[PDB]
């Protein structure tokens, strides 16, 4: 339910950019956003299945007597962490949030950038806090660092102010 | 549960009773019933014909009028010939319907698939070990429909 | 026989002169009847042949992929646009198929 | 435009561009059409024969009759309103957009170095008495019949 | 100019029918004509799903139907063949009956797809007096021909 | 044959039976489902037909015109001659006093015909062809007269034979419009002479009106059994096909 | 665009009628005719 | 009705305040009168349909 | 942008410059016997080399 | 018979009937000019269908 | 027209086809000379068939 | 020939060859009257006593469009400069009372007055606004966004774009008014029932084959216009 | 789900990345639905616009199996694994 | 309370409208069952009187309405008050009060615009002793008692016509404008002509009674 509930938020948000938007970019915009998202969905969904076939249960009690190897934790670990920062923007994947900021109607742009981006940092937590890694965190750390760097950067040259609070 | 007695104008009704959702039993399953003609001939089944055949036959022909008269709805640029002919036409294959019906009827008292009037000797003792029809079926219609619940 | 992705551009054309109705018809005769058939041939029929069928289905679905994932970006028809979804779906099933026989 | 208070209004005489048309049956026509729209509306609105216009222009969004053509566009869809347009007014025209190339040189019929897709044109000032001549256009899908 | 929606009408009340036919049936699992056909509850179980999803469909095209005549009576003839014949597909046994089973269907399907409408009553009034070449009946024909030999063939 | 006997009562039933009661029962519940939303509903009525309207010894005659619309309003002392058309929504007062309406002459849609005063006589005489939205009141209207759409004509104009009245023009009282005279403006001044392809412009201007009017006249005066025929031809040529329009 | 109705019964809007005075005498053969409400 | 009362007496600028005034309050009445009937057209779905959609939901979920 | 949009982008515009829209029929027979033949070889292969 | 300006009389009979109506083979099955209407079509039909009557006929 | 689509007669003339049609000169010549050529005039539909050719 | 005791009108006529076609949600007054080749889009609204012809030649009119109580709308047969004498209607037009259309061509969002008179050959460009009391001179164009006035048009001044969304929510707002008239309506007529039986009613003088009826299937059609025949 | 139970981590990536570009596929023609009116796609018939109710309530049913089929997904499951526990018995 | 009233009377109305359209398609499917056509006559649905939900026309029984006319929604009349052939009166949006003795000429179309600004009164108010000849157009306007308004007369939304004023024939009233009492004003951007006299006022007044008497006449020869 965790998962389903999740994966729940994306329609009304692109209906929303979709009908309610008055620019006229914000209809490719939309599409950007649903094609990022997904991805990242999808991935989280790879991770979700892994973990339900694995271990047949539906509770986080249950994963305290069940041992992931360090192949699995690993491809778990990767998997939930690319998932969940293609919705909560890392470095490599903005471009979405950039354009769909750019052309979204500024209601749904608060929406989107005060509440929607941390329902990705809620559930990796939960998937981060229930399973045992034994990897080093080295990359992550540094993909988040590359992309608190790249988008600090960038704000000199912008003109636009709504892309200056989307780089924020 | 009980079923309709054969042999009798609302034998029929038994086609629509069962025990078990399956299709058919397996190949070394023992009918539900004593057998008469395990390997019956076309003769077999017709000399087995009785008023629950011809019932069936009846319920074709009250039945076919109105599914006739249906089908008939959808003509336009016809003739009252060509209107006739059609109602005959239709009516005449619900009818053979119906007579298809009565001899698989016949031909599943003759395996014994359906209550033919009679009894094995020994019954099959079967412990019910997942029940999630009884209750509802008593307290419901369905319990019509199915044979020991 | 059924069109799919190695050999699925004359289902394109064939849909491009069909009417509407005959794609209705001509999608549910497809998928419920020759596309289940064709799957129980390796799951139930034939299942004794898996050890050679398997790699034979890998090799098709991985061709088909990338036959496809570029193709139907170029299409301007409607169509074409149904044809493609319904060799879309076909490849998944076959990537299921090819799960099952595991 | 540019008028003053108590002034008469123009003429649609005077505001008519014309277009010379040979058939695809060898014959002469003469069309009226207006500035600020595109040859396949006025083509369409006085019932010229040789084009199907199978895909009928195209998009609304991001169109190819935009001055600045944008780059997330997608251009012509079916590549069945080709027209001819003779020398000194296709030279005026310009190269091609890339796009609008592509649905040109993958049509099933002939095509010429002239060709110029009629929803891709925007009817201006310096078109007036252009000569384009209309081979009959190739038919795609079951129901350019109904 | 005949309506065929009776003649759809016709179709459903007999696919009905035959959905009476599998409620009600009985037997044991085992094969007939000579071990062609087989009979078991998988085999019955995707007769009747084939059978029922064709009823619906025909239902909507029965439904459909009164907003535009623009199909024939031999249309759904062929329509009515083909959801005749596929589940005896179903319920093939050797691979001999099978593939006699799919040309028989297969010709069932060419013939649907000859008896395509062609020329339409529409508002273009300026094609009269000359000749346009449509070629899509021509290419349906010629491609479902050529994969039916090559299918059978191998 | 029992199917066809089965058949055939069952007909009989239908037509004797089943359907008197359910036009009964349906009747019923029409009439008492009417009273239940009273009075916050309204019911369909017979729309009179204002044609022929006779008043105190006002007699039209207008028997003699090619084209009557239903919708038009025809009362008092109206005399229409030979081939005279009166359009949809046109209204005729004779009884605020006589109306004359010469040979071929058309007067369009929502044209209003009455005397200012009650002793005053508008005459229009052939050939005459009057645009819609016009009113007229206590007019001599000579032969061959064009008035245009929406156009005003006054309780003393005099229009000359051959007479021009653009379109949207108001006629101010006692005015002589000479002939093969254009006049226009709000105030109509004479603004110009006529130009004899103008006149053969106004003239098959003027023939084509009749023979719509003709072509209307034939429309609008079939019967209810005629409109069903019409009705049922349309869906079925909507339905026809290309073999059936060969045969035929 | 706003739909609302501005004739309130609650209470009555405060005004005065003494400023914008109209015409409605002395008038020529070309100005335009004077307005009818007037109250701020 | 002050539009039917008499009011020759009166200035012709007293008279259309007066036409004014009334036409203004019978609008008022009119108003109210419109806006309740679409309340009740408001309200009673509610109350009529609210059980049964409440019902479909819990049988569904729970 | 052009990293993560503009290479697929591209990929699938290159790709395309070598696909004809319409089918002719030498080309559908070649297909049929390019697929035969040489998913022959290619299965031939793997049983035998590797 | 009008109730409160409806009328219960109300009747209007449908000039589109089939023009096999009245027919001689439209009449109940076993009739005179039945028979005499199926006489005639059973010899049209052997006429122009010899061989087809000969074999469907004598083999059944 | 009664029976012919669109189609709309004018002053002196029955007219072929619908308003804003373009007037065939083909079918001038078929409707107004039935069966007479006094030559074999070389029009550009002519000329440009006998370039397919 | 006349003196019938009830109206034979009819709101939807048909010259033969020539139907009007009427989309979705769009009312036209029954005292209003609508022959031959007239197209409608969706949402249009014609009020009561107004004529509109489509004989000589077609009549086409946009979707939100609003046409007043007296207006007759029609078509001339040709065109001094060769242009087709149909006449073309955009989406948001707004046509008062009193007034008369002939031949011409109105983009969108136009709104002309109460009393205009538009002659044939007329071009009227989108956003463009005419008076109340107005004549457009045959074969005169009107520019886009500009407000017109004078029985012979002058120019008064361009419209801000203020001016142009006030006139397109004017558009919008004659929906739901025409949607009530509709609901006034009841999709069974029952003014046959008023009437009595005549000798003709019960024993014609013909009789016809019968074909495929005109409300073939009428049973599973919304009922979404009760105006319907 | 059932591809993780096997095992198939490969035949899991290669889904995915059909799943992308048909997914990509399919929604790029939501752009396409943009129109500056109404479409007006509908049959006229007795002059009016031929509004179907048979088949638009057939839409609503599906319609309603298609935003909430996820909540009746298990009782189809359970007869499809039915169906298929006939296949060896 | 009164909430619960409209809620029962909308229940009724409902439930009527239920009964009424069940009994006319029973009534279809006897015609049918029947072979009757009766029912498929295409007789004309035009209402002299079309009330909306709670908007019912009220007059007196001295007032004559055309057959040709409609009233439509709330429809006020007073006494010995004439509505023309074809006019319209919709007051769907608001009101339309007609005084008494009021003439109201053939083709005359009355309606409301939906807003006005504060003060302005958004109905159409018509006093007593009222002329409007044929052809004119209406739009939320104020006329006072004793106002003549010649034939094909354009008034516009807030517009006061004070009393014992006159129109002359083809004019325009601009929307929010003030004709004072006792004057005439003619053209389309109405302009100002000399102050009427006592003759032409006896003239007017006559001329209205007259057709007040006419409009009796043929509403008695109606009947
Ligand atoms: C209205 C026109 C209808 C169609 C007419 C044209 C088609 C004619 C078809 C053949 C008809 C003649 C058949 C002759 C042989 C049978 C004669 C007969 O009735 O015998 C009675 C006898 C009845 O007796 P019995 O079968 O009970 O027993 C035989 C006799 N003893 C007891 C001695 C053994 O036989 C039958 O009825 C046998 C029927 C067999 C049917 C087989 C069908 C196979 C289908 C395979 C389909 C594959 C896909
Ligand atoms: C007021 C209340 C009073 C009290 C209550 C009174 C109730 C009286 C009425 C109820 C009883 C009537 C008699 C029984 C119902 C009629 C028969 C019927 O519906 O059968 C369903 C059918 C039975 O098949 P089954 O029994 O499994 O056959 C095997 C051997 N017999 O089952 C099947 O066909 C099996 C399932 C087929 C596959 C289903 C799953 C796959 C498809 C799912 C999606 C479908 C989408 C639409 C598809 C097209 C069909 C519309
Ligand atoms: C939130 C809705 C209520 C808002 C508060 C309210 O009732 O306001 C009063 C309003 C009438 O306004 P007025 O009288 O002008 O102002 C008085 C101010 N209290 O009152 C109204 O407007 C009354 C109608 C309010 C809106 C419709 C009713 C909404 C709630 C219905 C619930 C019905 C029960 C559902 C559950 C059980 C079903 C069986
Ligand atoms: C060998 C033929 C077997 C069937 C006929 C047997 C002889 C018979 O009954 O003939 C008499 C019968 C009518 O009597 P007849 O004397 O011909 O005429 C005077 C009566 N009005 O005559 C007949 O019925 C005519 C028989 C014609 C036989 C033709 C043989 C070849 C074709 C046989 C087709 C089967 C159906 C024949 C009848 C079709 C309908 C006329
Ligand atoms: C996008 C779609 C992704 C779909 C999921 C599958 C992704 C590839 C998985 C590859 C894999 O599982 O390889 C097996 C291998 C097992 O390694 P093993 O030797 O058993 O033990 C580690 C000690 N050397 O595993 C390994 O060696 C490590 C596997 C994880 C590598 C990092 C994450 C890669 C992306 C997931
Ligand atoms: S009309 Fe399709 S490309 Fe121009």
């Amino acid at each position: 339910l965790f998962f389903m509930c999740y994966e729940l938020l994306l329609i009304p948000s692109f209906l929303i950019v979709y009908f309610v938007s008055p620019s006229r970019r914000a209809i490719q915009a939309s599409l950007y956003f649903v094609i990022w998202t997904q991805l990242g969905s999808l991935l989280v969904l790879i991770a979700i299945s892994y973990i339900i076939s694995i271990t047949n249960t539906y509770e986080f009690n249950d994963l305290k007597y069940f041992n992931f190897t360090n192949s699995e934790s690993t491809i778990i670990i990767f998997l939930i962490f690319l998932g969940f920062g293609f919705k909560a923007p890392i470095w490599p994947f903005h471009y979405w949030l950039t354009k769909t900021h750019v052309e979204a109607p500024s209601g749904f742009s608060i929406y989107l950038s005060g509440f929607l981006v941390k329902t990705a940092l809620y559930g990796f937590y939960k998937f981060n806090t229930s399973i045992f890694i034994d990897i080093d965190s080295s990359i992550f750390i540094a993909i988040c660092i590359m992309g608190v760097v790249d988008s600090s950067l960038k704000m000199w040259g912008q003109t636009d102010l709504k892309k200056l609070v989307a780089y924020g | 549960s009980q079923t309709f007695a054969h042999d009798s104008f609302l034998g029929g009704l038994n086609l629509f009773k069962r025990r078990d959702p399956r299709f058919v039993l397996d190949q070394g399953e023992r009918p539900p019933y004593p057998i008469i003609n395990s390997n019956s001939s076309f003769v077999d089944v017709l000399s087995n014909f009785n008023k629950a055949d011809f019932g069936l036959v009846l319920f074709s022909a009250a039945i076919g009028f109105p599914l006739s008269r249906w089908v008939l709805k959808g003509l336009t640029f016809s003739s009252l010939n060509y209107r006739r002919g059609l109602f005959s036409s239709v009516y005449g294959g619900v009818i053979l319907w119906g007579l298809v019906l009565g001899f698989n009827n016949s031909y599943y008292r003759l395996n014994g698939f359906v209550d033919n009037g009679l009894v094995w000797k020994r019954k099959e003792r079967k412990l019910n070990k997942y029940d999630f029809t009884s209750e509802f079926e008593d307290n419901s219609f369905f319990k019509k429909l199915r044979i020991r619940d | 026989k059924l069109g799919i992705a190695p050999i699925q551009l004359y289902k394109i054309e064939i849909y491009k002169g069909l009417p509407f109705l005959s794609i209705f018809f001509y999608t549910t005769f497809y998928f419920l009847i020759f596309f289940l058939f064709f799957s129980l041939l390796f799951i139930y029929y034939l299942s004794a042949l898996n050890n050679f069928f398997w790699i034979i289905l890998l090799i098709i679905s991985i061709i088909g992929i990338f036959y496809i994932i570029s193709i139907i970006f170029d299409i301007n028809l409607f169509k074409a646009f149904l044809a493609y979804s319904t060799i879309i779906n076909s490849i998944s099933f076959i990537l299921l198929i090819i799960a099952i026989i595991f | 435009h540019h008028h003053h208070a108590g002034d008469q209004a123009d003429r649609v005489a005077d505001k008519i561009i014309w277009i010379n048309i040979q058939n695809r049956i060898g014959q002469f026509e003469r069309i009226s059409a207006f500035e600020g729209e595109s040859l396949l509306e006025a083509l369409q609105r006085n019932k010229v024969a040789g084009i199907v216009a199978t895909c009928e222009g195209g998009e609304d969004i991001n169109t190819m009759l935009e001055k600045p053509i944008d780059p997330v566009t997608y251009g012509p869809f079916c590549s069945s309103c080709q027209v001819v347009v003779s020398n000194p007014w296709r030279n005026k025209m310009g190269n091609l957009h890339y796009l609008e190339e592509r649905n040109l040189v993958r049509s099933s019929y002939p095509t010429t170095e002239n060709s110029r897709l009629a929803c891709c044109i925007l009817v201006e000032k310096w078109m007036n008495e252009m000569i384009i001549s209309i081979p009959q256009n190739p038919n795609s899908v079951y129901e350019d019949n109904m | 100019k005949q309506n065929p929606s009776f003649i759809i009408r016709l179709n459903l009340l007999l696919n009905s029918l035959m959905v009476l036919y599998l409620i009600t049936f009985n037997g044991y699992s085992s094969t007939f004509w000579w071990s062609h056909f087989k009979l078991n509850n998988y085999s019955l179980y995707m007769y009747l799903l084939v059978i029922i999803f064709n009823n619906y469909f025909l239902y909507i095209t029965e439904k459909h139907i009164k907003i535009l005549n623009n199909y024939s009576i031999d249309y759904f003839f062929s329509i009515i063949n083909i959801t005749l014949f596929i589940p005896m597909i179903f319920l093939s046994n050797t691979l001999f009956t099978f593939f006699f089973l799919i040309e028989l269907v297969s010709c069932a399907i060419f013939y649907k797809f000859i008896v395509s409408k062609i020329s339409f009553k529409n508002s273009n009034y300026k094609d009269n007096y000359f000749s346009i070449f449509s070629k899509n009946y021509l290419n349906v024909l010629f491609y479902q021909y050529w994969s039916s030999f090559f299918s059978s063939v191998m | 044959m029992l199917r066809l006997r089965l058949f055939d009562a069952y007909e009989k039933i239908s037509m004797t039976f089943l359907g008197p009661l359910y036009r009964r029962i349906g009747k019923s519940l029409a009439q008492t489902g009417l009273n239940i939303q009273q009075p916050y509903t309204s019911d369909d009525r017979l729309v009179p037909s204002l044609r022929n309207i006779r008043v105190t010894n006002k007699i039209p005659s207008i028997n003699d015109s090619e084209f009557i619309a239903p919708n038009s309003v025809v009362i008092g002392d109206v005399i229409t001659k030979e081939g005279s058309s009166i359009w949809y929504g046109a209204t005729l007062r004779g009884e605020l006093g006589p109306i004359e309406i010469g040979k071929q002459t058309v007067i369009q849609d929502l044209v209003n015909i009455q005397s200012g005063k009650q002793n005053q006589k508008t005459q229009i005489g052939d050939n005459v062809f009057i645009g819609p939205n016009s009113y007229i009141q206590s007019s001599k209207i000579n032969d061959n007269s064009f008035v245009g759409m929406g156009s005003t004509v006054s309780t003393g104009c005099n229009l000359a034979s051959n007479a021009v009245v653009a379109a949207g023009s108001v006629v101010p009282e006692n005015t002589q419009v000479p002939s093969n005279q254009i006049w226009a403006g709000s105030p109509a001044q004479y603004l110009r002479d006529i130009t004899p392809e103008e006149r053969q412009v106004l003239q098959e201007h003027h023939q084509e009106c009749v023979q719509l009017a003709r072509i209307h006249a034939e429309e609008t005066e079939k019967s209810f059994r005629e409109v069903l025929n019409d009705f049922d031809r349309i869906t079925a040529e909507a339905e026809y096909d290309h073999e059936s329009l060969a045969l035929q | 665009r706003q739909n609302f109705a501005k004739n309130i019964t609650t209470t009555d809007i405060p005004k005065d009628s003494h400023h914008f005075a109209a015409k409605r005498s002395g008038f020529t053969q070309t100005e335009q005719a004077p307005f009818a409400y007037n109250d701020v | 009705n002050v539009l039917l009362s008499n009011r020759k007496n009166l200035t012709p600028q007293e008279s259309v305040q007066k036409v004014i005034n009334y036409a203004l309050l019978q609008d008022a009445k009119q108003r109210s009168r419109t806006l309740r009937h679409i309340k009740a057209s408001w309200v009673i779905p509610a109350l009529l349909f609210t059980y049964p959609a409440w019902y479909l939901a819990k049988g569904a979920v729970n | 942008e052009y990293l993560t949009k503009k290479t697929i982008d591209s990929f699938i515009f290159n790709n395309n410059r070598f696909n004809f829209i319409n089918l002719v029929e030498s080309k559908y027979f070649l297909q049929i016997l390019t697929l035969i033949l040489y998913l022959f070889f290619i299965t031939i292969f793997i049983l035998f080399y590797i | 018979f009008f109730v409160d300006k409806y009328n219960f009389s109300r009747r209007v009979v449908d000039h589109r009937q089939p023009y096999d109506l009245n027919f001689s083979i439209n009449n109940p099955v076993g009739s005179r000019v039945w028979f005499k209407a199926w006489k005639q079509k059973a010899i049209g039909n052997f006429l122009n269908l010899v061989g087809v009557h000969y074999a469907f006929y004598g083999a059944g | 027209v009664k029976g012919k689509g669109s189609i709309r007669k004018g002053i002196h003339g029955e007219g072929f086809g619908a308003p804003s049609h373009a007037h065939d000169a083909l079918i001038h010549q078929i409707k107004q000379s039935k069966d007479t050529m006094d030559y074999q005039n070389i029009t550009n539909e002519v000329a440009q068939n006998f370039a397919n050719h | 020939k006349y003196g019938e005791n009830i109206s034979k009108h009819r709101s939807l006529m048909s010259l033969y060859d020539l139907h009007p076609q009427i989309g979705y949600q769009s009312y036209i007054a029954p005292n209003s009257t609508v022959i031959g080749e007239v197209t409608i889009g969706n949402e249009t609204t014609v009020w009561y006593n107004s004529v509109i012809r489509g004989d000589v030649n077609a009549v086409q009119i946009g979707n939100n469009v609003s046409i007043g109580e007296n207006v007759v709308i029609h078509t001339a047969g040709s065109l001094p400069t060769g242009q087709p004498a149909s006449v073309d209607i955009g989406h948001y037009v707004i046509i008062g009372s009193k007034s008369t259309i002939y031949s011409c061509t109105i983009q969108d969002e136009v709104v002309i007055g109460q009393g205009c008179v538009i002659l044939e050959g007329a071009r009227i460009e989108k956003g463009a606004m005419i008076a109340a009391n107005s004549v457009v001179p045959p074969g005169r164009l009107i520019p886009a966004g500009t407000l017109w006035a004078g029985n012979p048009c002058t120019f008064v001044r361009n419209l801000t774009k203020s001016e142009l969304a006030t006139n397109i929510d004017h558009a919008k707002k004659q929906l739901h008014l025409a949607q009530q008239h509709r609901y006034e309506y009841l999709p069974y007529n029952s003014a046959y029932l008023q009437k009595s039986n005549s000798e003709e009613d019960l024993n014609p003088t013909k009789y016809d084959d019968v074909t495929i009826n005109y409300n073939f299937g009428d049973e599973e059609r919304a009922q979404e216009n009760p105006l319907k025949y | 789900l059932y591809s993780s139970f096997k095992s198939q981590y490969l035949l899991i990536l290669f889904m995915t990345i059909l799943n992308i570009f048909g997914m990509y596929f399919y929604i790029q023609n939501l752009r396409f639905v943009v129109k500056k009116n109404k479409s007006s796609i509908l049959n006229y018939k007795n002059y009016y616009v031929n509004i179907n109710y048979s088949i638009t309530l057939n839409i609503i049913l599906l319609n309603f199996f298609n935003f909430f089929g996820i909540l009746f997904l298990s009782d189809l499951i359970i007869i499809l694994n039915y169906i298929s526990s006939y296949i060896y018995i | 309370m009164k909430l619960f009233q409209a809620m029962w009377t909308r229940t009724i109305y409902s439930i009527g409208r239920m009964v009424r359209e069940t009994g006319l398609a029973l009534d279809r499917y006897g015609c049918k069952l029947e072979q009757d056509i009766s029912c498929y006559e295409p007789l004309s649905r035009h209402r002299n009187i079309l009330p909306i939900y709670d908007l019912v026309p009220t007059f007196y029984h001295s007032t004559f309405i055309a057959p040709n006319s409609s009233l439509i929604g709330a429809v006020y009349l007073g006494q010995n008050t004439v509505v023309g052939y074809g006019s319209t009166l919709r007051g769907d949006n608001h009101a339309i009060r007609v005084g008494h003795n009021t003439v109201i000429g053939d083709k005359v179309a009355i309606s409301n615009v939906a807003t006005l600004a504060a003060g302005i009164p958004v109905s159409t108010n018509i006093g007593n002793h009222v002329n409007i000849g044929a052809g004119c157009v209406l739009q939320s306007c104020v006329v006072d008692d004793n106002v003549t308004v010649g034939h094909n007369t354009v008034i516009l939304e807030g517009s006061v016509l004070e009393r014992g004023s006159v129109i002359a024939p083809n004019s325009l009233v601009p929307a929010g404008r003030l004709i004072p009492s006792g004057q005439l004003w003619a053209g389309s951007p109405v302009r100002y002509v000399r102050d009427l006299k006592e003759e032409e006022i006896k003239l007017n007044l006559e001329q209205t009674e007259q057709n007040l008497s006419i409009g009796k006449t043929h509403k008695s020869s109606l009947i």
